[PDB]
């Protein structure tokens, strides 16, 4: 996805400069591309899928929680009406009939975070931050100051651990 | 099922640990093997690991045969007709079969 | 949900200046979306749910705790009178009737603290506090002056988990 | 309930100065609001409660342990005279008869401190000073002078915690 | 309660100003209060209560071990001679005949500590010293002079601790 | 793969001088072989495996989850149509027809991160200024300025390996 | 093998001085075969290998996972045509028939990392600046710089630890 870009880097915090730095921009695109996938979701317009089908089932799961709509759906070689089954807020389907046994393959559009929370906003900026100054250290002193930083939980901080859990399974 | 269980806290080269999956099952099976000593160098470990469910919890002949009894008992066919047994097994539940169903 | 907004923020604190920074409404509007988002709510004017039915189940509940009524009801392709069920204080549903087996499709409206909390408010200008003026590493000495900082559960401080967790299943 | 406000907050510190600053009102509220969230009580003139009647059982407990009066009770879309119970000096509901199986709704009205115990004054007082002045690290060092705090019971410090927790169950 | 009064206080911290600090004063009713709430007793001219009777039962407990006479007695709606009952030193009944099931309600006048002793009264005026001067920290260092104060027992001192445990059961 | 090179290891950085230091290009090397090297990807044009085949089983995953094609299949010396299976997205094969037992010989095309994630690149740049400046030590103190180093987890510092975690079953 | 030489060691440093020094090439070629050594090698044109033959077996495995092919195979003092077997990718062997029991001996030419991996080259560069320089102590103190060196895993640092197990089974 796209979580920042220059602007929202500015507005976070308060560079007058004329630009951002060679090395901010490829940072900033990283942080962006590491989010995504951290919190489970794939950046791509339409996902194929194998959902296997038992008898007695009437309730299958897309992978992505946020799938807009089902282009097509295919049991066995034979290809199913769009009466037959309802996609509810969730990736949730749920199919009328008793579907025979063999392989599932659903075609959907997946479209995530049209409105972009600004958790993730602030995430993002934070691991720029992170990367930019070199705060990957347990510990540092420049004279007097001292700095000892946060515990990482799986490498990331724990405030950008928090956020991202709090939206981990997108 | 699973026989064995190593872990390592290293990346090590993915190729050559799913070879050394393979020639392990291989040699240490006794139908098809004659190795029966391990030696674990640069520190691989050995988990034991248990079982979570198997199939002995699994107890279906009480149910299956109470269920098999209660229809015979419905239709009225006396157990020892299906199953068969002594003479005096034999020919009364003939006739009590016969006669009051 | 909006908590805190400039206004309640400039309350909090002191300040003087004409303005509110740029980073600070950043922080502040993702307080905003934090707070709202640890405690379970989920900004939205209607949800459409599946509460599974099962025989001589007579009371169901929404997901919602703050549910101030149900529009709808359809138990397998079936509307349901509005007399055949009553909603209580909390989101518990309770059903005069026996419900058959299947699915329940249930369509309510959500709403949620209209009274503000103070609580809340206290936890997110403490927050975005926690963010502007980067607290949020274990000590930190400028000079003779010396933080040490408090302990941190799941990544937020301790004072700012403990008036979540009062607030945190709605 | 409103345990504090500006006279008593003013009795408890001896300040001289005319007013009290912007911050601190908000921070009184959040106390007077927190606290009374913590003892597990909840600001509502009537409540309307589910509970549920097996038979054999008399003796049925209310959820605010100081209900002053019950005004009426229903069993099963049944209406109750008021002398087949009588409630005791708690929320404890005994019934003369033997309730029948279903479910129970009693509307009561909730009167909790009358009389406003000091040991709450003084808790709000104490955490008010806590947020106010940021007493909230674990060290701190300015200059000579050197403060290590107390261990944190859920977050809130120790002395809270032991009033709360002595009145904490209303 | 009334424990410790002005008096008291300035009896037991020799004091030549003329009057006690505003503050002084809440401090000291707040201790009356929560040392009489800690040692379990209820500030009531007289209390109800249920006990259950059981048969072959002929020993049942007051809830106030400082119980000076029972008023009334009644079980099952029965009143009950004071003839078939006796109220020992403490709270304990002892009933001649052998009681029928049902329910019990007593009513007795409670009445505790007429001479009040002095280690309650040491307590009350060392929890006010504890609280007038913000002793409730693990460490302090003004200048050359170091304190470490003791450790804490459910929040109180050892030695309120144990005080208030010697008489924490009336 | 081919991850960095000069250009990006220059962007990543600033550097204003002429060229890269003979030890650099080394390095640089090293990184883009030990990256591809840890992920589980393998440099090679096409690869023949061995896929075991029982009975009854119509899914055999390939080797490369990143497989765009399947040139030719053979089971127990017998070639297979290309209509009797098709490849879906990931390296998944599903056989239309029921396998017999023996082998199979399994011919396919890698391609593996046509566009270069910026997640990779950046774990690349981290790990060559590692190397370069002998960032490899539990602490180092050069007059005031001291430095504490991050845990290391399977010898690769923190973020690197969450980095290759992220990505490494490719 | 030969992995470094004095070229790739000297353009992994700087060095401009004429010549290494004759305690350099000792440490290099001691470095060029502990490596070999560690990573499960042995330098040698051809290898003879017993591999005992169970029948219902059809899979053996070569020793050395990079053997090119098998001149000669042997089953109990009996040739075997090169058409009975072919020899895959790896050092896997299939055997077209079912062999019978007793011994078998095969011979075949061995050959390893034609293209030299540039991970194995830093790594053997790194531990002979680890053997030059005596960087093998806890820590060191020379004046005011202060060197607190890696874990190690049994024996050799964690970098070239996690080199090393990468291509540690060849």
């Amino acid at each position: 996805m796209q979580i920042i870009t220059a602007e929202d880097y500015r507005l976070y915090g308060g560079l007058k400069r004329p630009e951002l730095e060679s090395g901010v921009e490829v940072m900033i695109t990283a942080a962006n591309a590491l989010i995504t996938s951290l919190l489970g979701m794939d950046d791509a317009d339409a996902v194929d899928q194998l959902i296997t089908t038992k008898p007695t089932r009437k309730k299958y799961f897309l992978s992505s929680p946020s799938a807009t709509s089902v282009t097509k759906m295919t049991i066995n070689d034979k290809e199913i009406d769009p009466e037959q089954y309802k996609l509810y807020s969730d990736g949730v389907i749920l199919l009328k009939f008793n579907p025979p046994e063999g392989y599932m393959d659903v075609e959907y559009t997946q479209g995530g975070f049209n409105p972009m929370p600004e958790d993730l906003k602030l995430a993002a900026c934070m691991l720029v931050d992170h990367w930019h100054k070199q705060d990957y250290r347990q510990a540092r002193t420049i004279g007097g100051e001292t700095v000892t930083f946060n515990n990482t939980k799986s490498g990331i901080p724990e405030h950008i651990r928090t956020i991202i859990e709090v939206y981990r399974r997108v | 099922v699973i026989g064995l269980i190593l872990e390592t806290d290293e990346i090590l080269n993915k190729k050559l640990r799913e070879r050394k999956q393979e020639e392990l099952q291989l040699d240490y099976n006794p139908s098809t093997g004659q190795s029966s000593v391990l030696i674990l160098d640069g520190g691989m470990k050995a988990k034991p690991y248990s079982q979570i469910s198997s199939f002995k919890d699994l107890d279906f002949k009480e149910d299956i045969e109470g269920f098999n009894k209660s229809i015979c008992l419905a239709f009225g066919v006396p157990q020892v007709l299906l199953d068969g047994g002594n003479n005096a097994n034999i020919r009364p539940n003939i006739e009590l079969f016969y006669y009051m169903t």
